[PDB]
């Protein structure tokens, strides 16, 4: 059953888009505090290729 | 919603981080120094996967055409909105179009890299908005895919 990979793809989209800059969120930056701009940039693209795998991993148990 | 030239110049900016020795490329040795130099741990096996999928060319690194496109496109992509859609369906057992929020809330804190707390909490609070107990996930899911 694809239970995990889907939880997985899951976990990377609201990691992704809680780091979004027209969103909101002090949880998904715990302990990681007044970031520069390209900072930030930074972190969104690591979890953008985060989704990208976490997608991958989830179609191959099809 | 299309990109602006400012944002490119941000995205260059981003990009030059990763290309730290300004060769307009990004390999898995470079991207693992970015990302444990924030705390991450990662193996190469995975920095080796996080460059084949953003990989559009197939050459082994990240150039800066690449590196733009896969900031741009985010998660709106056709491919990515039937597979996220997807995703949610394999806890959707009712097939109704709902999951409970406190079954998400147990699925995402026990399963894959799992959420603590703190994480969870602010998803639920986006997850079910009206407070019902119930995420329509089909409205979820457009919502982060924006
Ligand atoms: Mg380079
Ligand atoms: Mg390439
Ligand atoms: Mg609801």
């Amino acid at each position: 059953k694809r239970r995990n990979p889907a939880a997985n793809l899951i976990q990377c989209v609201w990691r992704s888009y809680a780091a979004d800059e027209k969103s909101v969120s002090i949880a998904t930056w715990k302990k990681l505090e007044d970031l520069t701009p390209p900072l930030k940039t930074v972190i969104r693209a690591i979890r953008i290729m985060k989704f990208h795998v976490a997608k991958r991993k989830f179609k191959e148990t099809l | 919603d299309q990109l602006t030239e400012e944002q490119i110049a941000e995205f260059k900016e981003a990009f030059s981080l990763f290309d730290k020795d300004g060769d307009g490329t990004i390999t898995t040795k470079e991207l693992g120094t970015v990302m444990r130099s924030l705390g991450q741990n990662p193996t190469e096996a995975e920095l080796q996967d996080m460059i084949n999928e953003v990989d559009a060319d197939g050459n082994g690194t990240i150039d800066f055409p690449e590196f733009l496109t896969m900031m741009a496109r985010k998660m709106k992509d056709t491919d990515s909105e039937e597979e996220i859609r997807e995703a949610f369906r394999v806890f959707d057992k009712d097939g109704n179009g709902y999951i409970s929020a406190a079954e998400l809330r147990h699925v995402m804190t026990n399963l894959g890299e799992k959420l603590t707390d703190e994480e969870v909490d602010e998803m639920i609070r986006e997850a079910d908005i009206d407070g019902d107990g119930q995420v329509n996930y089909e409205e979820f899911v457009q919502m982060m895919t924006a």
